[PDB]
C-alpha cells in the first residue's frame, strides 16, 4: 500500500492527538487521546491493506518523507512494517496493541443541539492567540443574540468571568441558552473551516468539528451548562 | 463526572 | 488607532531596550533603558490617539501580529487596551505609568564634538563579530588620521589594550583626539545606515546614532577620554 | 592567504570530524578524529602560506563568513591570525600545536580488497534514515551477488541480527565474503558521490570513501569479519 | 546614572 | 586502536 502526502499530512495531525495510532484495513483512519477527551476520524483516498499498530506515528511519517512517493508499504515476514524503495528497504517496528490507545469503534455523534461554524482565519487566530493571552479555556455561549467564543485564563480566573478574547461565530435565533466549556488543549484540529455541532444532555456533552478532510470530537468540561 | 468521550466510544 | 508593520517593527526594536514603553498621543515614540544608558526615539507614520502604558511590550506586539489588518486599537471601558475588529476582540492590560520607566523628555542632542557615520553592512559586521569574539566593549578613537572602532573583551582586558576587531569609518582631518568607550550591551540599533554624532564634555559623554527611521543615544563609559585642546 | 568558499566549506565539514585542525603551507588539508577512528583529506585550490593550529575551527570559519571573500589571512605581529578586510580587521588566536590533534602524515591507503560506489542520494538517505531509525552501526556485506549496507541498532541488538535498513550499492561477482562493520558516528563525509574502497587483513581493516572534493578513511569495528580464500 | 544628565536638562 | 596502523605508515 502507498500513502499519499494528503494522508500523511492527516496522520501528522492525528499524531498531535495521540503519539500512536491503530491502522486497520480500509479507507478510514481514527484516533483518540490517551485521556479520551479528544477524538478524530477521516475518510482517506488511500487504501490500507493490513492491520498494524504504530507506537511512534510521528517518527514513522518522518521516515516516509525519506523515500520516494511510490514506495510500497507492506507487512514484513516477522510481522513488522516493510517500506520498499527503489534500491533500499526500511523496517519499522510494529507495536504490540497493548501499548497503543485506540478507540474501540467510530463515534456515532448524536443529533446536535445547536449548529454553527467557524472560519479558517478565525480558528487560526484563536489557536495562535491562546498562547500569547495565556488562554487555556474557551466557552461557546450565546451573548445578545449571537453565538460567541470567549477565551479565559482558568489559572488566574477560576470563575471564568474575565474575557480575554471574544469571537463572534454568527447569529442564533433560539430561546435555548448554553455555555459549553472546552479545554484549549483539546483544540487539535488542522487548519481550515469547520461546521460546529454542539450536543448536550444531562451532565454529558461534546462538540463536533466537521472539516473538509476530517472530523474532531471534543469533550466538554464539567462546568458546562445548558437549558433546553 | 467522567472526563472523556467514553459515553460515545461505547454507545 | 492602527499600527502598521513599520511601526510595530520599530516598537519591537524598542522592546529590546526596555520591556515596557509609554505611548503618548501623536506620531512620536521614545523609550529608555531602566538604567538610563540607552535612549531611542522615532517619528512614526501612524497616529497614536490615546495615552497608554504597556508593561510587556513584546507580548503586546505578538498579539498585534495575529490580528487582522483592519483591527482597531482602542481604550476599553475598564481603562485597558481593546484590539478589536468587526468579528473578534482581544483585551490587553494597560499598565500603571509608575511601573514603566520612560524618559522625562526627548534628548535633542544639539551639539557634537565629532561627526562620522557607519554603513549598514559595517554595523552588521560589528554586531555579529562581537558575538564570535566575545566583544563587550567598543572604543571610537582616532588612529593614523582615521576614525576607527576598536572592539575589546573588557572582562579579560580591563585597560582595553588588546584590540580584537577594528573597523575604519573614514578619514579624520583634525588634531583633536578622543577615545569614546561604548558598552556593546547598549548597541541596540536596528539594521541600517547611521550618522554618528559624538559628544563629550569633562566627564560627561554620549553618542547619537541618527538612522533613517529612528535615533539612538548611548551613554559613554567612565573610562572614556578626550582632548579638545586643538 | 585567501580561502575561497569551496575551501571553507570543506573546512566546515572537516570541523565535524575534529574541532581543531593544523593548517600546513601548501595546497593540502587533512584532519583526524581525536579518537583516531576517522580521517579526511582534500586537495584545495588555495595556497596556504603559513603553518598555524586553530583550536576552534568552527568559530574561525564563522568569523570568516562575516568578511569579504578577498580578505587576506596572515600572521599577526603578536603571534596569532590576522584577517584583513577592506575596512575591517579581525584577530583570531593561533593555538599551540600540542593542543590540537592532527595527523603526522597523510594516510597511504592499501589496494582495496573490494571496490564499490555509493550515490549522493543514497548516501543522503542513509544518513537521514539512521537518525530516525536510531541506527548507530552499519555493515557492508555481500548478499546474492550484491554489495549492500545493512543498518542496525547495536544498543538494542548487540548481535546485529535485526536489519532496520538495507541499501543496495552494486553488483559483486566473487566467491569471497566479508562483513565490514562501521560506526555510523564516523560517517562524516560531505554530500556527493563516493567510490568505496574496502580493505582488511587479519584483524586490521579500513574503508576509504573517495569523493570529488575530499577523501575519507574510517576504521572498522572489532566484530568485522572477512574471508579471502576462494 | 547613564543619560540622566540629558533627561533632566 | 583505529587507524593507527595507517597513521604510522
Amino acid at each position: 500500500m502507498k500513502l499519499s502526502k494528503d494522508t500523511t499530512a492527516l496522520l501528522k495531525n492525528f499524531a498531535t492527538i495521540n503519539s500512536g495510532i491503530m491502522l486497520k484495513s480500509g479507507q478510514f483512519i481514527m484516533t483518540r487521546a490517551v485521556n479520551g477527551t479528544t477524538y478524530a476520524e477521516a475518510n482517506i483516498s488511500d487504501v490500507i491493506d493490513f492491520d498494524v499498530a504504530i507506537y511512534d506515528l510521528n517518527g514513522f511519517l518522518g521516515i516516509l518523507s525519506l523515500v520516494n512517493d511510490d514506495a510500497e508499504i507492506s507487512q514484513s515476514e516477522d510481522g513488522n512494517i516493510k517500506i520498499a524503495d527503489a534500491r533500499s528497504t526500511i523496517f519499522w517496528p510494529a507495536a504490540d496493541p497493548s501499548t497503543v490507545v485506540a478507540p474501540n469503534k467510530p463515534i456515532p455523534f448524536p443529533v446536535a443541539s445547536a449548529v454553527t461554524e467557524i472560519k479558517a482565519e478565525d480558528l487560526q487566530q484563536l489557536l495562535r492567540v491562546s498562547r500569547g493571552l495565556q488562554i487555556d479555556t474557551i466557552a461557546i455561549t450565546v451573548k445578545e443574540g449571537k453565538i460567541v467564543i470567549n477565551g479565559f485564563n482558568k489559572v488566574e480566573d477560576s470563575a471564568l468571568t474575565r474575557v480575554k478574547y471574544s469571537l463572534t461565530l454568527g447569529d442564533y435565533d433560539g430561546e435555548n441558552t448554553f455555555n459549553f466549556i472546552i479545554n484549549m488543549a483539546n483544540m487539535k484540529m488542522q487548519p481550515g473551516n469547520y461546521k460546529l455541532l454542539l450536543w448536550a444532555k444531562g451532565k454529558q456533552g461534546a462538540a463536533k468539528f466537521e472539516g473538509e478532510h476530517a472530523n474532531y470530537v471534543v469533550a466538554l468540561e464539567a462546568d458546562s451548562t445548558h437549558d433546553f | 463526572e467522567p472526563e472523556g468521550l467514553d459515553f460515545l466510544f461505547d454507545a
